[PDB]
């Protein structure tokens, strides 16, 4: 049960808030995290309306394939939190040496409102190629979004707002423009005591 | 990092909330709720 193919695997993903109250005090809160037996599948037609369908959109990407590179992740975000830094850290691995392009699209009502684009180079670690995106800063839209969500009286309202909010992550082989991984993300707010949770699904044609 | 922020991102973000806080006033698209869609039962039941 992992987000990955024979060519690229997402090893770790986490989104967080870091707070440094004084020089001796450090605090880090995770909003969501991945990575720290068979996957269920999801008909991709059930989510096309959740993501951009122009040129370079999910439907087009999925048609080009490989379809085994495509995943839907349902997150329960941990918003239970009180110098502040909002960031995202991720790690990928491959058997092949590549220059990798990582595209993160924030989408509201199925339309792209923000795209972050990062280029990553392989380091050889522990017998394979590894890609690390360390402490990537959250765009202002995300930070303001988390704040407004938190100002809401009840959790069910937050969930209602999240109905229209998705994130699409696409990782591309820079040399071949091949899709390595695509992660379509949907969110609810956690109500558990273990905090953030998630489900991973394979996206399939019908 | 390269970041492309769309023209009305502040408006758009506000639209995200009054869509739920002021539904009859907000002029925003509507959608089938995820938990009502043809998806695995686990989708709205946390592990
Ligand atoms: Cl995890």
């Amino acid at each position: 049960r992992s987000i990955g193919t024979t060519k690229l695997r997402l090893v770790e993903f986490s989104a967080f808030l870091e707070q440094q109250r004084d020089p001796d005090s450090y605090n880090k809160h995770l909003f969501v995290h991945i990575g720290h037996p068979l996957l269920e599948s999801v008909d991709i037609r059930q989510i096309y309306d959740k993501f951009p369908e122009k040129k370079g959109g999910l439907k087009e990407l999925f048609g080009k394939g490989p379809q085994n590179a495509f995943f839907l992740v349902k997150f329960w975000a941990d918003l239970n939190c009180n110098g502040a830094f909002y960031g995202v850290t991720s790690q990928y691995e491959s058997s092949e040496n590549m220059t990798v392009t990582c595209s993160t699209k924030v989408c509201s009502f199925g339309k792209q409102v923000v795209e972050k684009v990062e280029t990553e180079y392989a380091r050889f670690e522990n017998g394979r190629f590894v890609y690390r995106i360390n402490r990537s800063p959250m765009c202002e839209y995300m930070i303001n979004f988390i704040h407004k969500l938190k100002h809401l009286p009840e959790k069910y309202m937050m969930n209602s707002v999240l109905e229209n909010f998705t994130i699409l992550l696409v990782v591309t082989n820079r040399d071949t423009q091949e899709t390595l991984l695509c992660m379509a993300c949907v969110f609810e707010v956690s109500n558990s005591e273990h905090g953030a949770q998630h489900h991973i699904y394979r996206l399939v044609k019908d | 990092q390269i970041v492309h922020v769309r023209g009305d991102s502040e408006t758009d973000l506000e639209a995200l909330f009054n869509a739920v806080m002021n539904p009859k006033t907000a002029n925003v698209p509507q959608t089938v709720p995820m938990c009502l869609r043809k998806l695995p039962a686990s989708f709205c039941k946390p592990p």
